[PDB]
């Protein structure tokens, strides 16, 4: 229904450089067009020759400073970067490779890690630095952490120090490895989000930012520090993160203003002592001036420096530090998402309201509006595969605001605007005025549609009317109270954008009737009751009835057999309009209205006893069974 | 009392033009020039004229048997001719005027009120209707709120967005269950510790004050904030430099600001009713 794309194999990475997407997928680099997501060129890594090896992309950072180009890093040539020198309004390509007659003991050129790695891309002081988080188990050069900058000859790269890369020991080089799952600038510092151990050899993960001025070749104040997803108990995998400006109404509730930076971030609670996450989302903001005052409070690194040595002010050899007590934010969501696996997030602000769209491990795509106050329904929800949505998007802003977020589904990879699918694509009256305020919507008689798009004169944006669909169960007890669910659509009342349940009574016949509003939905209400009467139910605006409900006598005419084996196992039926004879509950075969079978329990005991229907209302104890020994 | 013995048009019943049509609408008739009896008049139950421009509903008295009714979206600023309708059960005035609610004194019989967005200072009227089931006083101008001490049957009760700053008199409500308190200046929480059957709870977005301080460039104000147990929240975001040394919050100021300000937020379970406590505290500053 929207515009899509899908290549030849998944997309890892996704650019955006002047109106052509760029797509870094397994074996592949396409050119698609920023206006009808229509692919224009493209060049084949293929499948290299180290053996035969899939050269899965790791990174995509294009820089127009020298000369307007693009540089793809592969995973095949001990992931070394290649350049794309541009045609000229739009092959030829070349390769970042020296050799290293400096000393072979490093490769500057062996840029990216096999096993997950996020590379960044700033112009640091006329040169085009590289800031490289690197994954690595135990093999033989290739930094965790790296500030190489390019050369202007444009073929290769350099470090600057001893002290330009940290690098996790040998003993720990595969015991517990560091998985990078974002990077970003901010502050004139830069930051990495990673999932690790909580110490050395400790068994449960963890989650850390990681904070450096940098300089030529930086790592000068590199200092890690703990981030935890809390509401009110720990997500500790960090899933996803996007960094954005917060929406007015967010600025109020967190303390931000409207233009500092906000890292937004999709956590996870992961399984016992793994690293595995679970199907449970959380999510937070973290002001990243407040992460720049925790850093600004005052134990050694273990991976870096010797556990068991000793070792270790103001930042606009100089060695680097761990953290103790961590910072945390609660969920924002206040776990809406308890129960669904967050695997992507962006960020943008319509207005007032701070939309973020997710998605999920089972493809679900989504817009929320962001805010402590009530976690709002998406407003856009629906599946784009069973391929779980990635981390990966961009956010692109145009002209009055119409934007679209890439969202990268395996190898699809879908362009959805913010201005989220119409009016047209919402299912019932409530849910047409539950958009934004900027959608303009308008329930039209039967359907959902625009404004000025009202065929009839029935098109507003608060009068909702009830209306219910069937309830269960039909009838009821003389004087029981039985649990009622009535389906149907439109409960709840109009304003603040959102709707709840307050202004929701229910009223059964002449008694008002009882609500349970935590088990109740804008469609299902379940109410607690206790005559062919009706009911009716109000929303604030108006009322609808519904005159099925009855309040019949439930009635026991007969009962056969009469006499039964002493034990006790015998089929009892009884018939009329929760069964326990003896006390000791008996078992129900088949239920009805007119009539009832059930087993005998196998009573210690040889004389009689009163049959007992339990229906809400503890009815007639009819004609007595007999245990009689034979 | 109320009861025209002759034929008469419905024009001339309720003088307001808006409310005359609605009354026409509800009956099937083809015009307000349409003559209407007094049966006609008792088998109005419900009325449904929510943003319907009525300015006045001068002629309601004749609808002794109306027990629904729904005014939201009006010009509404007198309820007098409401004054004796014997059997109104559901009433729903937002978005209005209505101000002297002391003209409902005598509706022992109204259960569901609502009177959101009309501009509301005093609420005491209410005491008159110790029966009510269902109060809805949100979006106003409300202060003081020990009136409601005695709507003890109040199993819902709205009160977002005023000025209420003390919420003790809530205290006895046992009977409530769906209490909404957001938008409001709640420092303390102590009061609502007896509420054992909540379900539903909004304590959000509080946005209290202190009386203004002399600043300095070492300055210390003591945490007002306090839980259902009467524990000091403890603050989430604070401002400015500004550092949390139980049970006073203090902060470093060279130059002079004025004023400084910590968002707190502290999610709490009464009862059965899981809501978030959240708020932002501020002293001002000379």
């Amino acid at each position: 229904q929207l515009p899509n794309f899908t290549a030849e194999t998944p997309i890892q990475n996704v650019i955006l450089h002047e109106h052509h997407i760029f797509l870094g997928a397994t074996n592949y680099i396409y050119v698609l067009n920023e206006e009808d997501l229509q692919k224009v060129a493209e060049y084949k890594t293929g499948p290299v020759l180290e053996v035969w090896k899939d050269n899965i992309n790791m990174a995509l950072v294009v820089d127009t400073y020298y000369d307007d180009q693009l540089i793809s890093c592969g995973s095949v040539n001990r992931g070394t970067c290649q350049r794309h020198v541009f045609p000229h309004n739009h092959s030829e390509v070349h390769c970042i490779f020296s050799p290293q007659i400096e000393e072979p003991s490093q490769c500057p050129d062996c840029v990216v890690s096999a096993l997950g790695a996020k590379v960044l891309s700033s112009v640091k002081d006329r040169f085009i630095n590289f800031f490289v988080g690197n994954t690595i188990n135990s093999s033989y050069p290739l930094h965790s952490i790296s500030v190489r900058r390019l050369k202007e000859t444009k073929d290769g790269f350099m470090f600057l120090t001893d002290q330009s890369y940290i690098d996790v020991l040998p003993e720990f080089r595969d015991s517990y490895p560091i998985k990078y799952v974002h990077a970003f600038e901010s502050n004139n510092f830069i930051y990495f989000l990673t999932v690790q151990r909580e110490t050395l050899d400790a068994q449960t993960f963890h989650t850390r930012i990681i904070r450096f001025c940098s300089i030529n070749s930086g790592l000068h104040s590199y200092m890690e520090m703990p981030l935890e997803c809390i509401l009110t108990e720990v997500f500790n995998i960090l899933q996803a993160a996007y960094v954005s400006k917060p929406g007015a109404q967010l600025a109020r509730q967190i303390g931000a203003s409207l233009n500092d930076d906000i890292l937004f971030a999709v956590f996870a609670q992961s399984k016992p002592d793994s690293a595995e996450p679970m199907d449970r989302s959380a999510m937070c903001a973290f002001p990243i001036k407040y992460v720049n005052d925790f850093f600004n409070k005052i134990r050694c690194l273990q991976h870096f420096y010797g556990p068991n040595h000793e070792h270790c002010s103001g930042c606009e050899d100089e060695y680097r530090t761990e953290f103790t007590t961590a910072l945390q934010r609660v969920d924002l969501f206040m776990g809406q998402f308890s129960e669904v696996l967050l695997t992507s997030i962006s960020t943008f602000i319509k207005g007032d309201l701070t939309i973020a769209n997710l998605g999920t491990s089972e493809g679900r795509f989504m817009q929320v509006v962001v805010s402590r106050s009530g976690p709002s329904t998406p407003h856009v929800n629906f599946l784009l595969d069973s391929h779980p949505v990635s981390p990966e998007v961009i956010v692109e802003h145009t002209l009055n605001q119409n934007g679209y977020t890439l969202v990268i589904t395996g190898k699809k990879i879908t362009k959805i605007p913010l201005n989220g699918l119409g009016c047209r694509h919402f299912q019932s009256c409530s849910q047409c005025l539950s958009a934004p305020p900027f959608v303009q919507c308008g329930w039209c008689h039967d359907k959902c549609v625009r404004s000025e798009e009202c065929l009839s004169g029935t098109w507003t944006q608060q009068i909702c009317l009830p209306a219910i669909y069937k309830v269960f169960p039909n009838s009821a007890p003389l004087e029981g109270g039985t649990r009622l669910t009535i389906c149907g659509w439109d409960f709840g009342f109009r304003r603040n954008n959102k709707f709840d349940l307050k202004k929701t009574r229910v009223l059964l016949g002449n008694e008002s009737c009882t609500l349970t509003l935590s088990e109740s939905t804008m469609n299902t209400l379940k109410c607690t009751v206790g005559f062919n009467m009706s009911i009716i139910i109000s929303n604030g605006h108006g009322t609808t009835q519904y005159s099925t409900f009855s309040y019949v006598d439930p009635v026991i005419t007969s009962i056969s057999p009469k006499y039964g084996p002493m034990a006790g196992g015998t089929l009892l039926t009884l018939t009329g309009n929760h069964i326990s004879i003896g006390g000791k509950t008996c078992t129900l075969k088949s239920v009805s209205n007119s009539i009832l079978e059930c087993y005998t329990p196998a009573q210690t005991i040889s004389t009689e006893f009163a049959v007992k229907l339990k229906i809400d209302l503890a009815n007639r104890e009819t004609s007595i069974f007999s245990y009689r020994e034979d | 009392m109320e009861t025209i013995t002759v034929p008469t048009p419905i024009k001339q019943i309720f003088s307001d033009d808006a409310f005359a049509e609605t009354i026409k609408d509800n009956l099937k008739k083809k015009s307000v020039t349409d003559a209407v009896t007094q049966n006609e008049l008792n088998s109005i139950d419900q009325i449904i004229a929510n943003n319907s421009d009525i300015k006045s509903v001068q002629g309601i008295q004749y609808l002794p048997n109306v027990t629904k009714l729904f005014l939201n979206g009006n010009k509404l600023t007198d309820i007098k001719p409401l004054a004796n309708l014997k059997n109104l059960g559901w009433l729903f005035l937002d978005e209005n005027k209505v101000k002297d609610l002391s003209s409902l004194k005598d509706l022992k019989k109204l259960k569901s009120l609502s009177l959101e967005h009309n501009g509301i200072s005093d609420i005491n009227g209410l005491v008159h209707l110790p029966q009510l089931e269902s109060l809805y006083l949100g979006n106003n101008k409300i202060t003081d709120i020990t009136v409601l001490s005695r709507l003890t049957k109040l199993d819902t009760l709205s009160l977002e967005d005023n000025q209420i700053s003390d919420i003790v008199p809530l205290a006895g409500l046992t009977k409530l269950q769906n209490l909404y308190l957001s938008k409001n200046h709640i420092s303390d929480l102590r009061a609502l510790a007896g509420l054992k059957n909540l379900d539903v709870l909004e304590l959000f977005s509080q946005e209290c004050l202190n009386k203004p301080i002399n600043h300095q460039s070492n300055l210390v104000v003591p945490n007002t904030v306090k839980n259902t147990d009467g524990s000091l929240v403890t603050p989430e975001i604070i401002s400015d430099d500004g550092d949390y040394e139980k049970p006073n919050v203090k902060w470093h100021l060279p130059e002079f600001t004025n004023e400084v300000s910590f968002i707190f937020y502290q999610p709490v379970t009464i009862g059965k009713a899981k809501a978030r406590f959240h708020g932002r505290v501020t002293q001002p500053l000379k």
